[PDB]
RNA sequence: CCUGUCAAACUCCAAACUUACAGACGCCGUUUGACGCGGGGAUUCCGGUGCGCGGGGUA
RNA sequence: AGUGCAAGAGCAAAAGAUAGCUUGACAGUGUUCUUCCCAACGAGGAACGCUGACGCGAAAGCGUGGUCUAGCGAACCAAUU
RNA sequence: UUAGGCGGCCACAGCGGUGGGGUUGCCUCCCGUACCCAUCCCGAACACGGAAGAUAAGCCCACCAGCGUUCCGGGGAGUACUGGAGUGCGCGAGCCUCUGGGAAACCCGGUUCGCCGCCACC
């Protein structure tokens, strides 16, 4: 990489194709889950809070409690242990 | 269900493709193992497609390999048909034959190691630097042509 | 410069003009010969084949196509028949022209780059075959071995 | 529409129908919403909850079968609309429902309107909701006071034969009175 | 089907485009109601660079302020035809500008559930004429 | 309307493939204690080649 | 289109424009990610909370500076609260 | 749902066009400014009050595929590309065989002129 911020190589990854363009619906912001639910991690491109670092695009973690209305997602990086602060906009219930 | 011997030794072979005939049980040259024919397996046999010998053998050539190369979980008691009865819930190999045939048990559910540790093929085999159906002997065989490779290698 | 610096397709497609300067002008004339006025109406239709990827560059073009079509006057300045050379070259090309230090080439030139079995050349031609014999002097200045091939045409 | 990288409107934005951002907004409290909209001739009350497949409204109320408790007054004005926020105001008690929160749509926040005086109702009748008195009617208009008034600059009834010619802020009182205890439906 | 067909005036904006004022007053008597500022965008060469800016006065009449208007000002103009809108429109003179359409206009302008008028229910430039032309004068 | 061509810093499309999590089978672990935790001791931070994918370069 | 400035991304009853009002560019203290993928490492940065005090709004709510990724600096010493 | 309100998925729903529908549950357009409220100017809008009129807009209902979109059949194509293997071929670029996957354009023919949820309601 020519640089190291965090979208550092993130074109594609937080980038809409052209039809899902546009404020995003409500309901999947304010979605409602539980400690211990599998939840994909997914940056959505429209909503710009609550997201996360990049590089977790696409991992599956475990929501363990909250903090304000974000959730605390843990998940494992590699071989590491981390936490992730989310939002409803950016998480899928997984299956 | 299908007759798994390994042609083409460890040195050079992808890590990966090196564990998965470790998880089939076979970890030299020669040593056969019986897979039952299951999406789960059968993606498995595929990936090691290019260092082994595999078909459905006959009735008859299983049991000649089994009675020749078959073995307890331990020890060097002869497996013969006795030893099966005494042993396992068939009468006699023939009997043990058909149902790991049918997938209806396996080796290792009998007491018996799931290798069959072959003997070099006598005449030699077709070559490991080609498939079957350009005249080598890795991959796929047919029940005639499986057959010929374990009874060369009884 | 030898084509053997350019002929092969072994790097990455380079032909973006935005972030590119300094291109030297294309040295092919024209692209359309013959009576361009006329649409292809004629009998018969011959290409001029390439049998291997290769590079071209506008300077083998030009000498390809001038060679055939200067030749094609052998049924005259304003005779009938179509001439077509479907290719342009849009790869640009560099020279590392400080040793192996800093050596992004600085642009030189343009290619056209053919894939094997593309029609590099097509002609149309009434039964007057005599661009059968334009191409043989064609693929003469281009790389690669060609293949002409006559399309409708079964007046053999 | 025209082409594969043309961006079409949510349906409801473009019916005109639903504000998103307002939407989420609401949708924050986490609390149920208090529906108010209103129609030429009536007002609508609509206690409204999240659902899987889309809300589901758990009380309501219209200002037409307001009459099936003894309104013999027309339905498009303030004092209607405070009833009829009573109406379903009371009908969310019964459901089991204690907060809410206002939500007017596309309509405008202008002091003393009808969604206010919806919210109003909704309130005596109960109701837990976020509030500003001081953006509401002052009762007498929302008894229908400016409207009895507006009849004694009378010369021609301002009421095609309805019911009185000098209308009733009264009326509005006995139904009130009425919704404040029993009956069916509450 | 008629009388909710039948076209009428739709506001008429009498507006002096000046290039920098004192004409809001006689706006205000040839009308009837205060004039509006009109602020330009873009900076340009008429020594007219400032964004907000006062450069010119508007008046929008509607109902009979707009008609007592006209029926004077359309006297006080010739011209027809061509230089009617494609909407049934059409601006003479300072100048007044005249927009027409039929009865469910308000489908347009409201704020919920607003839609666009469909093309047929569209006042055509002859059906202005003939409204028009049908009230104190000629068209062409 | 017709007709001739392209893109490492284009995309209406779009693989093979890589990858998070879960279940199943396999293999492995529960006297050979896996997975993991804490602590002692390093060596090492000139690498090279083949194959696949590369970027630079006439090579 | 615009959104201060590279490039890429985000945005339309708005994140843009206009108007009005306001000083949350607030004090205190944290959780987490980043810096440093995996995998230890400071300053710095960000996300998301809480406690206190406020602004605006009918209200839900928004405001932990600018739509997002650059705009930054240890110990010793001095000045300052 | 003989026309309503809040929505979920967010073009299969868009664009364009045809036909049908209202003494009333209704929605609208519509009529009108004393009030609450309102236009940097206008009761246009917003807000409020109301039914003389209308079904012409909207809306709801039925339908049309010309454009856009979704999915499917057949053709393109098991082509292009590709994970694994080879003392197969080729001066080389590169190609071929076996094994496991497998496209895009485009053409022709179907599909699509929304689906679903809650509440209210001759
Ligand atoms: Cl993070
Ligand atoms: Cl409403
Ligand atoms: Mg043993
Ligand atoms: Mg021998
Ligand atoms: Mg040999
Ligand atoms: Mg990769
Ligand atoms: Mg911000
Ligand atoms: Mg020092
Ligand atoms: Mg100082
Ligand atoms: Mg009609
Ligand atoms: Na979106
Ligand atoms: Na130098
Ligand atoms: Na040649
Ligand atoms: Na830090
Ligand atoms: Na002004
Ligand atoms: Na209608």
């Amino acid at each position: 990489p020519s640089s190291n911020g965090p979208l550092e190589g993130t074109r594609g990854k937080l980038k809409n194709k052209p039809r899902d363009r546009g404020t995003s619906p409500p309901q999947r912001a304010v979605e409602e889950f539980d400690d211990g639910e599998k939840v994909h991690l997914k940056i959505d491109p429209s909503v710009p809070n609550g997201r996360f670092h990049p590089r977790f695009d696409g991992q599956t973690g475990t929501v363990e409690g909250k903090q304000g209305d974000a959730y605390k997602v843990d998940i494992v990086d590699g071989g590491k242990e981390k936490t992730i602060i989310v939002t409803a906009a950016h998480l899928r219930r997984q299956e | 269900m299908h007759a798994l011997v390994q042609l083409r030794g460890e040195v050079n072979m992808h890590t990966d493709i090196q564990d998965t005939l470790e998880m089939l049980n076979i970890h030299h040259v020669n040593h056969c193992t019986l897979v039952p024919e299951t999406d789960a397996y059968r993606g498995m046999v595929a990936k090691v497609n290019d260092f082994v010998a595999f078909g459905e053998p006959s009735q008859e050539t299983l049991e000649t390999v089994l009675a020749t190369r078959a073995e307890p979980l331990e020890g060097d008691a002869d497996v013969d048909d006795e030893w099966v009865a005494e042993h396992t819930d068939y009468d006699d190999i023939s009997g043990l034959a058909f149902a790991l045939l049918s997938e209806e048990t396996t080796l290792r559910e009998q007491g018996l190691s799931p290798t069959l540790r072959l003997h070099p093929p006598r005449g030699g085999h077709d070559g490991v630097k080609h498939p079957v159906k350009e005249g080598g002997q890795l991959g796929k065989h047919d029940t005639e042509g499986i057959d010929d490779l374990l009874e060369a290698m009884r | 410069k030898p084509g053997a610096m350019y002929r092969n397709s072994s790097k990455p497609a380079y032909t973006r003009r935005e972030y590119i300067s300094g291109i030297p002008g294309k040295k092919i004339a024209q692209f359309d010969m013959g009576n361009n006025g006329a649409g292809p109406t004629y009998p018969a239709q011959v290409e001029l084949v390439v049998e291997k990827p290769v590079q071209i560059r506008h300077n083998a073009l030009e000498a390809a196509r001038v060679a055939a079509n200067r030749y094609v006057q052998n049924s005259g300045a304003a005779a009938n028949y179509k001439f077509r050379i479907r290719k342009f070259p849009f790869h640009v090309i560099r020279e590392n022209k400080d040793g192996m230090r800093a050596p992004f080439g600085k642009p030189v030139g343009t290619a056209a780059r053919v894939h094997g079995a593309n029609h590099i050349f097509i002609a149309w031609v009434n039964p007057d075959p005599n661009v059968e014999e334009a191409w043989r002097r064609a693929k003469m200045k281009v790389t690669p071995t060609i293949n002409i091939d006559s399309s409708p045409a079964g007046n053999a | 529409a025209t082409g594969p990288r043309y961006k079409v409107p949510m349906r409801r934005r473009r019916e005109a129908r639903t504000d998103y951002h307002q939407r989420l907004r609401l949708l924050k409290s986490g609390k149920p919403r208090l529906v108010a909209r209103k129609s030429n001739k009536h007002v609508r009350a609509q206690l409204v909850t999240l659902g899987p497949n889309g809300d589901d409204t758990l009380a309501s109320a219209h200002s037409s079968d307001l009459a099936e408790y003894g309104w013999e007054a027309p339905t498009g004005n303030m004092p209607s609309a405070y009833l009829t926020g009573l109406l379903a105001g009371l009908r969310a008690q019964e459901a089991g429902v204690e907060e809410a929160v206002l939500d007017i749509g596309l309509n405008s926040p202008t002091p003393g309107s009808k969604v206010f005086a919806i919210q109003e109702g909704a309130i005596d009748a109960g109701l837990d909701i976020p509030h500003n008195d001081d953006v509401l009617a002052d009762w007498q208009r929302t008894r229908g006071a400016h409207i009895a008034e507006y009849d004694e600059q009378l010369e021609e009834p301002l009421y095609s034969g309805d019911f009185d010619a000098a209308d009733l802020p009264e009326h509005f009182d006995e139904l009130r009175e009425t919704l404040l205890d029993g009956d069916i439906e509450l | 089907f008629h009388e909710m067909r039948e076209p009428r005036i739709e506001k008429v904006v009498v507006h002096m485009g000046i290039g920098h004022a004192n004409a809001e007053d006689i706006l205000g008597e040839i009308t009837g109601q205060m004039p509006v500022r009109t602020k330009a965008k873009r900076t340009v060469g008429e020594f007219d660079i400032r964004e907000g800016d006062p450069i010119g006065a508007k008046v929008t009449l509607r109902d009979e302020m707009a008609e007592e208007f006209l029926q004077t000002a359309l006297p006080l103009a010739e011209l027809a035809t061509s230089q009617f809108d494609d909407t049934g429109n059409f601006s003479f003179g300072l100048d007044v500008t005249v927009n027409l359409v039929r009865p469910g206009y308000r489908v347009a302008k409201r704020d919920k559930a607003s839609r666009s008028i469909p093309t047929k229910h569209r006042l055509n430039p002859a059906d202005a004429v003939a409204f028009i032309e049908s009230t104190y004068d000629v068209e062409v």
